[PDB]
């Protein structure tokens, strides 16, 4: 059964501390970070925490987070906090898929026409960073009381308790509204290089780890990186441990020959992938994160110039920094958003995660957020 | 009207939808006797979360338009999230710019000590012994007369530069009650040229 | 040519145009001897200023990009005409980024009690007796274990940020040489958020 | 004989100081704020000093200073230092009518062909800022050796020593290439009006004293201010000290009486000058020093919207300050330029000075630099 990742984000005096505690009793009795867990019929879910936009921001570099989708709570009595808008803000930066919203402490608001208001306030305020502020759902409810009851009898179910019920609605909002991730296997096919050698009689052959995509015999491939051009071939047999293999899939230790593919035309670093799939470049956008002295980052800042190493999966290429206006230097511990050159082409791609050194250290990590050159 | 007074009303306080309502209902459907009653009541909230601890925030800072006058201000809230908010944002660049003027010496008064504000207290009974009315009524005519000191020197008590109408410290009680996240002033710093 | 020689070793150093003639002469036409002459040279007129006073200037600053860090300076030097030159202007925003990485902790050496660095030293020659080291061995280590210190704490004695090859001292002295005014660093702010 | 005001500006280590004195030693021989004084043949000379840019703003605006021209000390053997482009930086913003040059140490420097650099560099400087670079005179000397002759012979004279006779080629082109200033009474009339009267069988009468021009009867006039519409009629007779006058000039306290002009048409704070010489405005830019509290100005600080009292000449008027880009708050003490709205029109010219006051409580005093509407 499909697993999903939801976190709650929004002012804490609106209890969305209490709503996350909420979801976990409430369908206990139906389902036999510090992220806890609970599960609907249709899937299984674990729950982020968004305290700080850099806080998360800094995790969502360092592959930690991965926020499928996030609920928004606001208290239907106070209404929207001005930060709401940092809260969503930070959501179209990362990119959250989608949004669903919870009205919550509503049991302490006597007048039903604020309520539709309030809701109308949200609705907009999402629609000015491109999020559906009409088709998103808003449920109304109490985590508090729901929560209490829950407390009272951990057995209570669907249909029994009046709030109870509206912590359902949403469980319900989630399995719909939300999409659910699109799988790995199902992604075109790439491998990254570890190792590459010979097999006398047999031909040139490339071990790595695949990271998605599935690739039987025959198939036809490309070789991108480090090359002045991205070579092109045909797949001339697969094994794993040493012992052919059907089909290799994502998460696959393998090792792969080529056909017209010499020994010296391909090695470590380089990565093979559906033809098309993805291209060779120099010049992107990343967003990074400078690991503090302390996490044995750097000592001291830097500024545009800066010729380091970035780590791309099995390689360890070298580039140029180049700070954007408005920032002058960068210290250990900083979160920035600059650009950078290489030396060599590499296959690069939007969410491609790296890191950097010097001298092996690692003094800080990112991931790319455009392509340029 | 309905939504429409407070609407426009909570508009401008950025307050509680609910709260907004509770005062116009609690005073007349009146602005004036509202806003006014959010103002008041928004004093409630601060003292609240006054102990909250808040570790996030920015540095703010004014440099004057002729560079003889610069200040540094570090302004702490709850969340990074609060500390990028427009408001805060402005309350910061405010409160820079107010030191840059008024040159407080403190931030609060509980940052007083006493062997110092005694050293002068009595400075202060000196010379009031003498034009007249001896030492009863000289302590309690002491009494106001400080007052005025610290309003004076003390960045919280003094008169805000861009409404003397209300104290630094309500100005910043009046941001917490639109946040709901507790708002101190860790420290400020102060360049006057040649001064 | 014997001009453009100066007309653009002079461009660069921005010095005095016969200072420039007479290095080149002085040292064979020939750059390196020449500009590291003009360099060496300029070092010499600063420490005639030293003691002059300066009460002009403008108060120097930086904020971080994140605004976790801002930097206040006060840099003084003599006619406020120099103040509003170009080069005094970049001098201190390039002095307070400065302070702002390096954190120093004093601006000048003498700004530290003597004695608190005396005792210091024999804190550096104890250490290195106490490790199998013979007295003489172990007195000259406290110099470079000073000197090192003191390149960390003071200001002056930091590696310019920009270009570790130079003291700050140096990048101070050198602008000096080519404005002809005492350039002083009154004193300096940093805050650092949650720090 | 003519009088005139000069100052210098400069490096001090390039002799500023020394040739202000060389100067009066120098013509001494021939003619039988800290200020020395000494005169040519042709005119009177007094000397300013430019110490401070800011400084010379406040005075410039309190009245005090006033140059008609003057004059620029670089030492040859230095040549320009950047704070040169300062210092004339200043002259365009004050507007000092013409620029001298000299060219002082120049017995330090041997090849002539430097001296001509050094004066390319300094012409061109100028012209960076609208000063005729090329049609300004530059002379080359040294002052100190000049004082060392009139220190051994205070009656030395033109043609005998080298040096000296520099000096005069110095005085001379400065009673050349500096026009005299146009005297008062040479200056188009003007007059501000501070009271009216009707005298039956005469018509409407207006008095003040004449600020600049001359006036006889039968003169035709302009009464600029306050009205909608600028009115214009002719002079029917002038009288000082109820005394008839002949002509009325400059620094007289008289009074006027004109044609077609009902007592209502007329009074207090307008102005009467020469037609076509000066118009009514509302919204103008101006250069300003506010007074320190000690000065008894303010006691805080004020921004944008700011609405005191604007005194021209006789009047008080009000007006709303807007503060431009860069500058968002003003304390007392401060050099500023901002612009002014006032509630209604008046007759303003760049160059006119005023007074700004909460309460007949003086607070700030400036120039009108450039008129908008």
């Amino acid at each position: 059964k499909p697993h999903v990742n939801v976190g709650t984000i929004g002012h804490v005096d609106h209890g969305k501390t209490t709503l996350t505690a909420a979801l976990t009793y409430v369908t206990a009795a139906e389902n036999p970070t510090a992220h806890v867990e609970y599960e609907t019929a249709k899937r299984h879910y674990s729950h982020v925490d968004c305290p700080g936009h850099a806080d998360y921001i800094k995790n969502m570099i360092t592959g930690a987070a991965q926020m499928d989708g996030a609920i928004l709570v606001v208290s239907a009595a106070d209404g929207p906090m001005p930060q709401t808008r940092e809260h969503i803000l930070l959501a179209r930066q990362v990119g959250v898929p989608y949004i669903v919203v919870f009205m919550n402490k509503v049991d302490m608001v006597d007048d039903p026409e604020l309520l539709d208001l309030v809701e109308m306030e949200v609705r907009d305020l999402l629609n000015q960073y491109e999020f559906p502020g009409d088709e998103v759902p808003v449920i109304r409810g109490s985590a508090l009381l729901a929560l209490e009851q829950m407390h009272r009898n951990p057995k209570t179910r669907r249909g029994e308790n009046e709030w109870v019920d509206k912590i359902w609605e949403l469980l319900d909002a989630i399995d719909e509204y939300i999409p659910t991730p699109v799988r790995d296997v199902d992604k075109p096919f790439l491998m990254p290089v570890e190792d590459v050698f010979t097999i006398t009689g047999r031909g040139t052959v490339a071990t790595g780890r695949i990271e998605r995509g599935k690739v039987k015999v025959g198939d036809e491939v490309e070789i991108v990186g480090l090359a002045p051009e991205t070579r092109r071939t045909v797949v001339t047999g697969v094994e794993m441990h040493r012992k052919t293999l059907q089909e290799g899939i994502a998460g696959d230790n393998v090792g792969v020959l080529l056909r017209g593919v010499s020994r010296e035309e391909v090695e470590r670093g380089q990565v093979l992938a559906k033809p098309g799939s993805i291209t060779p470049h120099t010049k992107f956008e990343a967003s990074v994160y400078v690991l503090k002295k302390e996490e044995g980052g750097r000592h001291t800042g830097f500024f545009s110039g800066y010729r380091p190493q970035f780590y791309f999966r099995t390689t360890d290429v070298t580039g140029v920094v180049q700070l954007p206006p408005g920032v002058e230097m960068v210290m250990p511990g900083d979160n920035v958003t600059f650009t950078v050159e290489l030396i060599k082409p590499v296959a690069l791609e939007e969410g491609l995660r790296f890191a950097i050194r010097e001298g092996g250290r690692t003094v800080g990590a990112g991931v790319v957020t455009k392509i340029l050159e | 009207s309905q939504m429409e007074l407070i609407k426009k009303l909570r508009e401008a306080t950025g307050a509680g939808m609910m709260d907004v309502k509770r005062a116009l209902e609690d005073a007349g459907w009146d602005e004036e006797k509202a806003v006014q009653l959010l103002r008041e009541r928004g004093a409630m909230k601060a003292a609240k979360k006054a102990d909250r601890e808040a570790r996030e925030g920015i540095i703010g800072h004014y440099i004057h338009h002729n560079q003889r006058v610069g200040v540094l201000v570090e302004l702490n809230c709850e969340t990074d999230f609060v500390a990028r908010n427009e408001l805060f944002q402005n309350l910061a660049k405010d409160l820079a710019m107010h030191i840059a003027m008024m040159n407080p010496r403190y931030v609060s008064a509980e940052e007083i000590p006493a062997e110092e504000l005694e050293k002068e207290r009595q400075i202060y009974i000196q010379a009031a012994l003498n034009e007249g009315k001896p030492q009863q009524i000289a302590e309690k005519i002491a009494e106001g007369r400080l007052k005025k000191y610290l309003e004076e020197v003390v960045l919280l008590e003094q008169p805000f530069v861009k409404d003397d109408k209300v104290k630094v410290k309500e100005l910043i009680q009046q941001a917490i009650a639109k946040i709901g996240e507790n708002i101190v002033v860790r420290r400020f710093c102060r360049f006057e040229l040649g001064a």
